[PDB]
């Protein structure tokens, strides 16, 4: 997260860290046994870490649960990043409390201009490299589909939306992938891709979650 | 600046694009670089040239 | 056209050569005033050359008509080559005869396995460069959507289809762009793109014309 702020310990109780020896992506807890992340974050041997603030210090509220199964979307396009969504099932159900809580799936898509909360442990610098240890937060509006395609001509699909500021300065960055974009208490976006971080005319692109509620519900009900 | 999967239009000149996915792919030999925000990042170059680079 | 044969003079009366000082693309005559080509073939100062066989010798059946207007498809994507179709209006109506005739638009989309005729003045070598002067023809079947996407994972849209041979040896090549793919007397495809020419598991990709009959009809009716 570039140009954001420190969330505060466990103020984003649905934010999870995906660990394979190190934090490589974020994720969103949707129930006690399932996490939503980005399909491009897929790798074997994922450990889901819930209740995290400082990812480098055990602070007493963490839950480390190994993944039993990862399910990349059946139409995930690694060339264009279309359908960049992945489901992760936990080997054991997490203990839902105040610091570990699920986030609701959307019943309707969000409109342009809606303020959303983007969080993650990604790089905090637009030019350089500095990785935080506590969770960083960012309030960013959803940009119109027209301006999103205007920023990335020929690369935006109906399953992606842009969020942030065309003047740059505030954006998600390397390490934030798979993380949540929550608008009005609903998980509307997944940190997907971009061109650099916090660059002018290069806002972050996010997986449009509201187009996958049907596939998410049926998949977890059968797995 | 190699390239292993090169797609070209059949025109004169051809319009070619490299569809390689690399963990850096953001050379100065790429004008438009697109990366995921993961660790490592998966980057693609959507530049359009009239040629294809040698393989890797 | 690689691995094809000499069509014979004016046996493809809808085949067009697009000239801007030289042959750079092909096209298909759909009525006396309109030509269908590929959107990536767009350039200014197009001259439409009908009735051509040998494109370097005036043989007595040609008609050279300047383009009055070019209309790239409103959703053409130069990055993904989706909606790679373009309409070219002739400055004056061509006189239709046996050697200059229009090709019918499709009423329904062609199915996989249908043998089609592909023609053009493109390169005839898969590893090398030798451009012919008379028109070359190639009979090639339409490949299934699955095998087309299998050849180019993450790049075949619903507006494209593959045609040719997965073993290679027969394909379209540089210079055939915008040219016709005619199946059962209907213009079903436009020579679009590929990975090399006549390469194993790299068949030619073509614009699915049947998805554009509505746009083609309304555009020429209002231009
Ligand atoms: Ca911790
Ligand atoms: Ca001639
Ligand atoms: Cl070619
Ligand atoms: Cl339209
Ligand atoms: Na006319």
């Amino acid at each position: 997260i570039v140009g954001g702020y420190t969330c505060g310990a466990n103020t984003v109780p649905y934010q999870v860290s995906l660990n394979s020896g190190y934090h490589f992506c974020g994720g969103s807890l949707i129930n006690s046994q399932w996490v939503v992340s980005a399909a491009h974050c897929y790798k074997s041997g994922i450990q889901v870490r819930l209740g995290e603030d400082n990812i480098n210090v055990v602070e007493g509220n963490e839950q480390f649960i190994s993944a039993s199964k990862s399910i990349v979307h059946p139409s995930y396009n690694s060339n264009t990043l279309n359908n960049d969504i992945m489901l992760i099932k936990l080997k054991s159900a997490a203990s839902l409390n105040s610091r570990v809580a699920s986030i609701s799936l959307p019943t309707s898509c969000a409109s342009a201009g809606t303020q959303c909360l983007i969080s993650g442990w990604g790089n905090t610098k637009s030019s350089g490299t500095s990785y935080p240890d506590v969770l960083k937060c960012l309030k960013a509006p959803i940009l119109s589909d027209s301006s999103c395609k205007s920023a990335y001509p020929g690369q935006i699909t109906s399953n992606m939306f842009c969020a942030g500021y065309l003047e740059g300065g505030k954006d998600s960055c390397q390490g934030d992938s798979g993380g949540p974009v929550v608008c009005s208490g609903k998980l509307q976006g997944i940190v997907s891709w971009g061109s650099g971080c916090a660059q002018k005319n290069k806002p972050g692109v996010y997986t449009k979650v509201c187009n996958y509620v049907s596939w998410i519900k049926q998949t977890i009900a059968s797995n | 600046p190699c390239c292993d999967h090169c797609s070209c239009t059949k025109s004169i000149p051809p319009q070619c694009r490299c569809t390689d996915l690399r963990l850096d792919s953001c050379h100065s030999a790429c004008k438009s670089c697109i990366c995921t925000l993961s660790i490592p990042a998966q980057c693609v170059c959507d530049d359009i040239d009239d040629f294809c680079y040698e393989p890797c």
